[PDB]
RNA sequence: ACUCUGGUUUCUCUUCAGAUCGCAUAAAUCUUUCGCACUAAAGAUUUCCGUGGAGAGGAACAACUCUGAGU
């Protein structure tokens, strides 16, 4: 890290059918913390990446936008949001109701 | 020199010959006054001896300077690329008397006023590598004992000439190890048709009186 | 012939809703800063490596550090060091932080942020001040009404009858910011193979906490994409001769229609 | 001693070419001529309190802003701006006394060396040889002859006609401060005005460099018109009438060959052109010894070499799918014929240089024995004498370019290196293998 | 003329005739923050003016971005002025000398160049992002430049479709934007008449992405065309503000009736726009024809089958027609060149307006002496020749005329900077295809061709053989100061002359660019920021000097500064011991340095005004303030020379005989500096005493100036000095969810986040900080990388701060590749500067002193 | 895999998203086709 | 509001296309490049994968909704 950062600063100043690409050929080993642990693309608390599980993606949210939404929304807006969340939970339960074995 | 050969584009340093053997910290450093003074000295030396009889070319020669901007004075005499570094500029660096280093003390005070770091010149290493390659290639039908004797003679000459500098030049040590490995591989091929999986050094390094090849090698071949 | 695919706005909205799982749900392309095709090309051409991107063999052989010897403009003892210039800071400003940046494609500066408050509940009206938007603080030499500024009885706003919101209004305003196939409303039916459904995932930055194998796979996919992009020689002008249509014109070929399974079995038997 | 006004005229710090003012004590050149300007600051700081404006040509005390008046300083102005009088530009043949430079070295104008900045040997030799011709030297020694040339404003080739004039004027300065002139400005202009060709870094072919320089001077002397009657075109370009023909076919019978011989498919035509340089091709070395010729260098007489261009001597060209058997004839001879013997060729796997010597008498010669019969008596003067020879000694890859020039005024044919001026015996001039030769028709 | 031009609505002969008129030319610059929409707005203007040039559906037709660097980098690089004839709201056709300046904070030099060749500024504010750092900076600079201002609001489509605020909230955001703009204006304005409001007719509401430019008057005229018999001016006077409309009385009531009547503007302007944008972008297929018929626009089947965004642009262009409102607002606010001639002459023209030549220039008469002025010097396509660009303040420059191009320092006493040239073949100011012309009447913008030989940065072309009592237009005063330095050398030293010629050309090209060669032989070139220098290199190595050049690591131009008072009295003597001066150094009172640097305390004023402004504001003694000598290094310099000689010992006349030499020496010393060969700021050097000989041969001349410089250096070194570094204010605009990451990024660069705040109406916050420029290299890349490309930042040198350590500290070691710690910065900075500059590595307090 | 197999669906054989591999192999086959066709045509001559 | 050349679909052929001909992406040969080239880059070439432009011909069903035009 720190010694690696100093060494990197100094450096800047001065057959066999391999099936799976070995991890040696990978990138993104950055000494600096700012370019290693960067804030993800939180789409204003209303979007996320593609492909990943929507429930998992929403569960692992940063909750920063949620706090502002719950501390800024109006009481009538809060009631409407609660009704919408109840409807979504009922839809999920209906999906959960169709699952049996 | 500027009057008799002006270079307003500061192109004098475009051709100054530095030693690629020594690291960038110890080399001439190619300064402004340094490069110009070196070129001036080379010209003044060349302008003295007439070119009709014999001329010292400015390319194959080497002018190295030591000054406020160049702390190390590098020389290459008798095939031994040296680099004298005075203690006045080598301060905050304790003296660890390795084999490669040659502490050049004073005359009257008898104190170490400098340290003449030494290393085998790249020309000598190239000559040794060429000799080893020729010996391996021109082995042919000669007995393994003859090839071993030739390799031993070459190694003895190389080690006895560059007695100390053979250690500092890590490239020279790597070349010696590679040459020994090549000679051992040639001997093994001459003995075994296939590739012998770790043939014992007793076959190679045993003295001639005991019947071995009598190889004298400077490798780290642990018994 | 299936050459034009122009659907209505609600149809495209329903298609985007049914396919939003595979879409990256981005707004501004600025989120891929120093990670675009131009950035990858500049990194490859400069013999550098973007940490989130691939790396290839240098385009031009680079001499060693010792090839230069403490030049007056290369003396380490004169450069003031505050932060180490990483490969990103060089691939971003190639002309200022890279000596001899031969064939270094520049990258576009930050486009303005797409501040689009995406909808979350259909019940809410179309043009409503969402809580996400920061509130506007409500704190004009208006002439007095004592004058005779009277408008004719027929003067009315142009869209007095037209409402300020609609059922498809919010959805329509949503499709403005969308992946390209959703953004457009009239397109040409491309080939099945020519529609990569996973390219946008690889193009984006790798997901956080992925294993080394996944990161290496993403880097290799980015390398393949950059190789296919840098070698994008435009196609040549052919005479437009159809081999299939030519064989159809040949009297030694018949035409019929059969299931893909039966045709595949027949092709396997023919190959055997 | 430190004043060298050969390089570019720019400021020390300002790096601007406007309102420059060189320092007569500090050596370097600054900008401005008053307070708050770089010149005043440089004079105050370095105590160098004497500056001359490179454009106003006046010596002024920059710290005090008081122009000085001393005629004893006219040497500096003369060295900076060499101007040749109306009569002094014609007394070049009356060069009796040796011109001693301000340094400790006697010399003669015209016999001066151009510093070999990297591999500038070819260009330096070509320039020092072209400057020998009194026509071109006189034309370039009068700035009025080219200042009013109507060149396009957005053209860079006009620098070649302007920079070469400065070099020619400096090389003929009777009271130059130094004993040599640096071709840095002229060579840099040539490099810029040639599209990365014939640069100062890598040496080039002397014949190619001479041809390119002559073409650039001919296209730059004319201005805003197709005025072919340029100074270079009038002083070193002549007329040759190539009565050339072609052969029908090598693989055809008598009937098919005669058909093309009679159907104008193998006809002889006159394609008379302007031969600025006559590439007299030397014969390849026999590559075999003989009883005679104790020296193994195959000699060759100039008359036999130059007889190829005569009407009788036919030459064959191996054009694509044709046997172009031609024959040349010199219609009109230029006042200063320039001959460049192509002593270097390309082999099937390399590029060899023919070492055959050209036994060329350097006293008197006449081309009337090879001229065209139509106007043989039209050319009253034909007794041409060689004026300058440029020999490229050494191996083709690593080779030196030396110039053996016959100086006027005196009779000594001095041989000049890049920066060394020696004396060459006239018999020894015909010994070194010449590459480019320029002869005066007298 | 036998020229060739693209087809246009107007006529080239008509354009020339309009140019011949002196009171119908609009000299405007479209100043605006980064990516506000200025270039696209000019593109819309061109598309209306040039029927052939049309915008592609996806890629906007950037007809104002000619340079390749601006073409690909995205951000505007330089100002591409356009002079085109466009109609107005009433119907009269004007011509507009527009100049589309870039918005980048680093590229503020082009904006400064544009204002000196224009009479008014059209500020551009993005509706979604409101005022930004560049917008505020441009407003301050323009108002300080004493030019008319007309703020316009663009990117309303962002509010109407992206942000989706309700029309009342949209009006609230617009009103807040206008109030903020007016408040910023009043902070620096002088005359209360400089107010901006849609009611005042100095505001335009546009959307460059869809050509939705309009104003109160123009949109009321749209009603008039739709309805008829409506007083557009009086009605538009009631169309904006808090007043509500009452349909029952058919009148607009100041007090809002019915308890549900929105504002007049929202009711009439916002509502329809909303309705039409919602129909086009959300319900096109269903209710597109009915809405089009109601609005009156007819579109063919092909035109209504476009994509949503191009179809919206087409519908808006049909609905609003031409950009009449913008032209009407510009004519109303931005005066004619004859009207604005006197302010320009008083402000930028030197020699005084009341002068005879000043009066002639103020008359703005084409049949007068030629006293033109060229601000920017543009480069030809080939990159060989340069085409100076300026507007004729008087006379009529014509092709083939002989001119006397007075340089940037062609003073009256010393005309040595003059260069009599022959201008010829000048074109008109078109953007992408210039149009030639024979003459140039007084008021139009002329792109001369041939006067570029002496035109380094700025020049004023005059008339030779006449106007012998003339002055040179005052040199440009830029908004911010360049602090970054970058040494450059060719990879192959053979091509050094080519590189230096290219460097001279690029110095001429960029106005604020500073180039020099130091005693160490480095080719240092200055620059405002980072992208600025990146563009400089991308032009130097690929356009002017096609060779490859090696650029060193960027640095920050440090400045000297004294902390404590003078340690002792320094007695410096001139050579031959004829004179013995003595100066005592003392740091300047806080605020006085920034007051002098802002030209507030102008030494150009008389003794009374300067004495009053020093005794009152600075609280200086009424006798001490009456003995000022000079203004340090420059005319507006952070150093003050005070004649503190006691009259009992020093004769006033004898000191005056050396006063000029002393002032020149003090200026040279403050320009040079004793510590790191850098400008000395925030000091007050006072001559405690002096000995002066009688004869000018022995006293003064070439001896006082070096003694003065030595005394100044000794005084500035004896007092405990301290190096200073530039601190660049950074205004990062990031989403509130990412402001924490913005604070985290600025933590690792020795910079504090001065203020965080959300944008009114926008979810993205606007964090403001002040990161020192020395460690700010690459900060933008880190900020936009640690936030996954969701934050952008700019920079501008706000002020200077003292280095944390001490420069004259010999007890601190350094490292070749290890960043020195916080306390070891000043000594390291001084040593590395003296090494890079090649000066002596040691500067002791007894270096230039008399005794050593 | 690493994208789909997240949440309730862990590691297993049920991943049926094969368009990418299908596209890659279709491109490889389209590239390979001319060489194999030329070889087969050369084989069956006269 | 009167009238008017003007229908689309689909099949085939020729010719042109450096426009992201295609919001996709392969193959082969030579050349230069360090090896000692799936695991490698560069330059070129060629064939496929299949397009757009225009023209020409053909058979299905629209005949003026439409729009441009002749008011
Ligand atoms: O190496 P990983 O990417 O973690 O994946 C390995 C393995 O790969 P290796 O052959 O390199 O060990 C296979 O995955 P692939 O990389 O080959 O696709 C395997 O799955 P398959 O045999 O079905 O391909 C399984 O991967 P997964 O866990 O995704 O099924 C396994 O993973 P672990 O090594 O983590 O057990």
């Amino acid at each position: 890290d720190k010694s690696k950062e100093l060494h990197a600063i100094k450096e800047r100043y001065l057959r066999k059918f391999v099936f799976e690409w070995d991890a040696s050929e990978d990138t993104s080993i950055d000494y600096n913390p700012l370019y290693k642990e960067r804030h993800q693309v939180q789409l204003l608390g209303r979007g996320f990446i593609a492909g990943i599980d929507l429930k998992q993606q929403k569960r692992e949210q940063s909750r920063f936008y949620g706090d502002l939404m719950e501390k800024r929304r109006t009481l009538e807006e809060k009631e409407q949001e609660e009704a919408r969340l109840r409807k979504l939970r009922k839809k999920e339960a209906k999906q959960r109701w169709d699952d049996r074995h | 020199y500027l009057t008799e050969h002006p270079d307003p584009n500061n192109e004098n340093i475009v051709g100054y010959n530095n030693k690629k053997c020594w690291p960038r910290d110890a080399r001439m450093r190619l300064m402004k006054h340094d490069v110009n003074l070196g070129r001036a000295v080379f010209w003044d030396i060349k302008n003295r001896l007439p070119r009709s009889v014999t001329t010292v070319q400015w390319e194959n020669s080497f002018v190295s300077v030591y000054s406020k901007d160049n702390p190390n004075l590098l020389f290459n005499m008798c095939g031994f690329e040296c680099r004298i570094l005075p203690k006045c500029r080598t301060s905050y660096e304790e003296f660890t008397h390795k084999d490669g280093v040659w502490n050049l003390q004073n005359e009257v005070t008898k104190e170490r006023t400098a340290q003449c770091f030494l290393r085998v010149d790249d020309e000598s290493m190239q000559r040794f590598h060429n000799r080893v390659r020729q010996i391996l290639m021109a082995s042919g039908s000669t007995t393994f004992t003859k090839i071993v004797n030739k390799w031993n003679t070459a190694l003895i000459g190389l080690m006895t000439y560059f007695r100390e500098a053979v250690v500092n030049t890590q490239e020279l040590l790597d070349l010696l190890v590679k040459c020994e490995n090549k000679i051992q591989t040639r001997i093994k091929i001459g003995l075994n048709s296939k590739m012998p999986s770790r043939f014992p050094p007793v076959v190679f390094y045993t003295p001639k009186e005991l019947g071995g090849l009598g190889m004298l090698s400077m490798g780290h071949v642990l018994i | 012939t299936y050459q034009r695919w122009q659907f209505t706005l609600p149809m495209m909205s329903t298609l985007y809703r049914l396919a939003n799982q595979l879409l990256t749900d981005l707004v501004d392309d600025n989120y891929f800063y120093l990670f675009d095709l131009k950035a990858f090309f500049t990194s490859k051409a400069l013999n550098m490596a973007i940490p989130g991107g691939p790396k290839f063999e240098p385009l031009v052989r680079d001499i060693n550090l010792q090839d230069e010897d403490w030049n007056e403009f290369n003396d380490i003892n004169k450069i003031i060091i505050r932060q180490p210039i990483r490969t990103e800071y060089k691939i971003a400003f190639p002309y200022l932080y890279n000596n001899l940046p031969h064939h270094v494609h520049l990258t576009w500066y930050h486009t303005p942020n797409v501040v689009f408050i995406k909808t979350e509940d259909p019940d809410l009206p179309a043009f409503y001040f969402d809580p996400l938007i920061n509130p506007i603080s409500h704190r004009e030499p208006l002439p007095d009404d004592d004058e005779e500024f009277e408008l004719p009885e027929f003067v009315e706003p142009f869209l007095k009858d037209t409402p300020l919101y609609t059922d498809n209004t919010a959805n329509g305003i949503a499709l403005l910011w969308a992946p390209r196939p959703f953004n457009l409303r009239s397109g040409r039916t491309r080939r099945a193979l020519d529609i990569p459904l996973v390219k946008n995932w690889y193009r984006e930055h790798c997901p956080a906490g992925q294993p080394v194998k996944v990161r290496v796979s993403y880097q290799k996919l980015l390398k393949y994409y950059v190789l296919n992009a840098l070698k994008h020689r435009p196609p040549k002008a052919q005479k437009k001769r159809y081999l299939f249509r030519s064989f159809k014109a040949t009297k030694f070929f018949q035409s019929t229609k059969l299931d893909w399974v039966e045709v595949g079995l027949q092709v396997c038997r023919q190959g055997y | 001693s430190v004043l060298d006004f050969d390089f570019e005229k720019l400021c020390s710090i300002s790096l601007s070419h406007i309102n420059a003012y060189a320092c007569l004590v500090c050596g370097k050149y600054f900008q401005g001529r008053g307070l708050k300007s770089h010149a005043y600051i440089h004079s105050v700081q370095f105590s160098h309190h004497v500056f001359l404006n490179l454009h106003t040509l006046k010596f002024y005390c920059l710290p005090d802003n008081y122009e000085i008046i001393d005629s004893s300083l006219e040497d500096i102005t003369y060295v900076l701006k060499p101007t040749f009088t109306k009569q002094q530009i014609a007394n070049l043949d009356k060069q009796a006394k040796l011109s001693r430079a301000y340094d400790g070295t006697t010399y003669l104008p015209g016999i001066v060396g151009l510093n070999n900045i990297k591999a500038n040997d070819y260009a330096n030799a070509v320039l020092q040889a072209l400057s020998n011709v009194p026509p071109l030297r006189n034309y370039f020694l009068e700035e009025d002859n080219y200042k009013n040339i109507k060149r396009p404003p957005g053209d860079i080739m006009f620098l070649l006609v302007q920079r070469f004039g400065e070099l020619m004027r400096k090389l003929w300065n009777p009271r130059n401060f130094k004993a040599h002139v640096s071709p840095h400005e002229m060579l840099q202009a040539v490099v810029l005005c040639s599209k990365k060709t014939f640069q100062i870094t890598k040496q080039g072919d002397g014949v190619d460099f001479l041809s390119w320089f002559l073409n650039a001077l001919h296209s730059a002397l004319g201005g805003t018109k197709k005025k072919k009657k340029t100074i270079v075109t009038d002083v070193f370009q002549g007329s040759m009438r190539i009565f050339t023909k072609k052969l029908p076919h090598p693989d055809l019978p008598a009937e098919e060959k005669e058909q093309l011989l009679h159907n104008d498919e193998y006809q002889e035509t006159m394609v008379e052109s302007t031969f600025m340089y006559l590439t007299l091709d030397l014969p390849t070395a026999p590559l075999y010894k003989d009883e005679k010729e104790q020296l193994i260098i195959p000699q060759v007489p100039l008359f036999n070499i130059l007889a190829k261009f005569n009407g009788i001597t036919e030459k064959e060209y191996k054009t694509y799918k044709e046997n172009f058997l031609k024959r040349f004839q010199l219609t009109k001879l230029p006042p200063y014929l320039i001959f460049c013997i192509k002593r270097f060729t390309k082999n099937n796997f390399f590029v060899e240089k023919n070492p055959t010597i050209v036994n060329f008498p350097i006293t008197n010669v006449d081309l009337r024995e090879y001229l065209s019969e139509e106007v043989q008596a039209v050319h009253k003067n034909t007794t041409y004498d060689l004026i300058a020879n440029i020999v490229h000694d050494g191996k083709p890859s690593e080779g030196s370019y030396r110039i053996h020039v016959l100086h006027h005024g005196t009779g000594k044919w001095y041989e000049l290196q890049d920066l060394q001026v020696t004396d060459i015996l006239p018999q020894m001039i015909t010994l070194s293998e010449a590459y480019i030769q320029i002869w005066k028709r007298r | 003329m036998e020229q060739t031009l693209p087809v246009t609505v107007y006529e080239m002969d008509f354009l020339a005739d309009l140019m011949d008129n002196s009171e119908l030319i609009r000299n405007v610059t479209l100043c605006g923050h980064l990516h506000h929409g200025k270039t696209c707005f000019v593109d819309c203007l061109i598309e209306q003016t040039h029927p052939e040039i049309r915008k592609r559906y996806d890629q906007d037709l950037c007809y104002t971005d000619i340079l390749f660097t601006e073409q690909e980098r995205g951000v505007g690089i330089k100002s591409t002025p356009v002079t085109v004839v466009l109609p107005d709201t009433k119907g009269k056709s004007y011509l507009f000398n527009i100049m589309d300046t870039p918005g980048h904070v680093n590229f503020s030099d082009e904006v400064t160049a544009g204002l000196r060749i224009s009479d008014g500024v059209v500020l551009f504010i993005d509706a979604a992002e409101g005022v930004m750092l560049n917008t505020e900076r441009l407003i301050k600079h323009a108002v300080q430049e004493r030019l008319a201002v007309t703020v316009c609001i663009n990117k309303i489509d962002r509010l109407i479709l992206e942000l989706k605020l309700p029309p009342t909230d949209a009006y609230y955001k617009l009103r807040h934007i206008v109030d903020e703009v007016n408040g910023l204006i009043s902070m620096y304005s002088t005359d209360e008449n400089l107010i901006l409001s849609p009611l005042l007719g100095n505001v335009c509401f546009s959307s460059s992405q869809y050509s939705i430019c309009f104003t109160l008057g123009s949109f009321a005229k749209i009603y008039a065309d739709t309805f008829g018999d409506i007083n557009y001016q009086e009605f538009a006077k009631r169309l904006w503000g808090d007043i509500y409309f009452n349909p029952k009385t058919r009148k607009f009531t100041k007090k809002a009736p019915t308890s549900s009547s929105q504002r007049s503007f929202v009711e009439f302007i916002l509502e329809p726009l909303y309705k039409i944008l919602a129909q086009v972008v959300g319900d096109v297929d269903t209710s597109l024809p009915r809405t089009l018929d109601e609005l009156g626009i007819h579109l063919t089947k092909e035109e209504l089958k476009l994509n949503i965004r191009p179809l919206l642009r087409l519908v808006c262009k049909k609905f609003f027609g031409e950009f009449t409102g913008f032209v009407d607002m510009c004519v109303q606010h931005i005066p004619s060149p004859k009207v604005g001639a006197k302010p320009k002459i008083e402000h930028t023209y030197t020699g005084g307006v009341d002068s005879d030549l000043g009066e002639a220039m103020s008359d703005c008469d084409p049949d007068g002496p030629l006293m033109c002025h060229t601000t920017k010097m543009y480069s030809t396509d080939d990159g060989v020749q340069f085409h100076a660009f300026g507007r004729v303040l008087s006379g009529t420059i014509h092709a083939g005329q002989p001119v006397k191009v007075l340089g940037e320092n062609y003073t009256l006493e010393d005309e040595e900077d003059s260069q009599i040239c022959t201008v010829g073949r000048l074109w008109i100011s078109v953007a992408r295809y210039h149009i030639e012309v024979n003459r140039v009447p007084a008021g139009n913008w002329v792109l001369i061709e041939g006067v570029d030989q002496p035109i380094v940065k700025t020049a004023t072309i005059t008339e030779p053989r006449g106007n012998e009592e003339a002055q040179i237009f005052r040199p440009l005063k830029f908004n911010t100061t360049s602090v970054i330095k970058i040494a450059v050398e060719p990879v192959n030293p053979s091509e050094l002359p080519k590189m230096l010629d290219g460097l001279r050309k690029v110095n001429k090209s960029y106005p604020s660019l500073t180039t020099k060669v130091e005693e160490s032989g480095e080719h240092v070139i200055l620059g405002t920021g980072e992208l600025y220098l990146d563009c400089v290199m991308h032009d130097l190595r690929k356009m002017y000097s096609e060779i490859d050049i090696k650029v060193a690591d960027p640095v920050v131009t440090f400045c000297e500064t004294v902390v404590e008072t003078s340690s002792l009295k320094c007695f410096a003597e001139t050579p031959n011991k004829k004179n013995k001066i003595t100066m005592i150094a003392e740091p300047l009172e806080k605020g006085l340095a920034e007051d002098i640097e802002n030209e507030v305390v102008q030494i150009t004023w008389n003794r009374k005004k300067l004495g009053e402004f020093f005794q009152t504001k600075y609280d200086w003694d009424l006798l001490a303030a009456r003995s000022i000598w000079a203004f340090g290094p420059d005319a507006t310099g952070p150093n003050i020379l005070v004649d503190d000689t006691l009259p009992s010992e020093v004769d006033k006349a004898l000191l005056g005989s050396v006063k000029d030499s002393i002032v020149q020496g003090f200026q040279w010393g403050t320009r040079e500096g004793p510590l790191c060969d850098e400008l000395i700021r925030n000091v007050k050097f006072k001559i405690l005493d002096a000995v002066v000989a009688q004869e000018p041969l022995h006293r003064g001349g070439g001896q006082i100036i070096p003694t003065a410089r030595r005394v100044v250096y000794s005084a500035f070194l004896m007092a405990t000095p301290r190096l200073m570094e530039p601190y660049y204010f950074v205004e990062v605009q990031a989403p509130a969810d990412c402001v924490s990451a913005v604070y985290t990024v600025l933590a690792r660069r020795r910079g504090h986040v001065t203020q965080d705040a959300p944008i009114p109406g926008s979810p993205l916050y606007t964090i403001k900080a002040f990161i020192p420029a020395i460690d700010s290299f690459g900060f933008e890349t880190d900020l936009r990388t640690h936030t996954q490309g969701q934050a952008f930042s700019l920079s501008v040198f706000h002020h200077w701060q003292i280095v944390p350590g001490d420069p004259l500290d010999k007890s601190i070691v350094i490292r070749p590749l290890e960043p020195q710690p916080a306390p070891h910065l000043a000594r390291e900075f001084m040593i590395k500067t003296r090494r890079r500059k090649g000066l002596s590595e040691d500067v002791s307090i007894s270096k230039f002193f008399d005794d050593p | 895999y690493y994208r789909f197999n997240t949440g309730p669906v862990g590691k297993g054989p049920g991943c049926g998203f094969w368009a990418a591999g299908w596209r890659v192999w279709l491109f490889f086959m389209r590239g390979i086709t001319p060489l194999l066709e030329r070889w087969l045509g050369n084989l069956l001559a006269r």
